[PDB]
DNA sequence: TATAATGGGAGCACGGATGC
């Protein structure tokens, strides 16, 4: 994970950040033999965009 | 070699699609689907087998299937796709069979 | 017209032009 953006707002003796992060959540999919991969490596999907 | 599961089904999809897809240059380019497949089928196998085929209404030669090739590459991208999707339903039959030929020979050795 | 099946089967002789 990585921190695009980073604000910070002094209270008393502490800080507060409020952080802008952008990361990546992976998800494995199993496939079948019957399935074929309609995707290439390293492409880019939306919502509702086929992969198998 | 002899195909595994996966690539077995892999052929017969490439083949059953290219045929869906010589159906729907057939609904394009207003032609007809055995011109546009023997025609496919010759670009596949390439020009060392040209023949008159008895269904066609037209002689295939070179020439025939060169104006028919330029007239299926004159097609926007969208369409141009089943043109490969063709090409390679053809390239997949043709190593579907060829990987077939050893089931004829062990069913025709009892007959 | 669809379970899956994938590599065969059998069976003496001498003379002369060639071929490695």
């Amino acid at each position: 994970v990585r921190a695009a953006q980073v604000e910070a707002e002094e209270e008393g003796e502490t800080v507060y950040l409020t952080l802008f992060l952008e990361w990546t959540e992976p998800k494995d999919y199993r496939v079948q033999p019957h399935m074929n991969v309609v995707v290439p490596e390293g492409a880019r999907v939306e919502a509702g965009d086929k992969i198998v | 070699p002899l195909l595994t599961l996966e690539e077995e089904v892999e052929l017969a999809r490439k083949v059953e699609e290219g045929m869906e897809a010589i159906k729907k240059l057939s609904e394009i380019t207003g032609l007809d689907p055995d011109l546009i497949r023997e025609v496919v089928r010759a670009k596949i196998l390439g020009s060392a087998r040209v023949r008159h085929i008895p269904g066609l209404k037209e002689t295939l030669d070179p020439k025939t299937v060169e104006e028919i090739d330029q007239k299926l590459k004159s097609l926007p991208k969208e369409h141009k796709r089943y043109l490969h999707i063709a090409r390679e339903g053809e390239a997949a039959r043709q190593h579907l069979i060829e990987a077939n030929l050893r089931l004829v020979v062990s069913i025709a050795k009892k007959y």
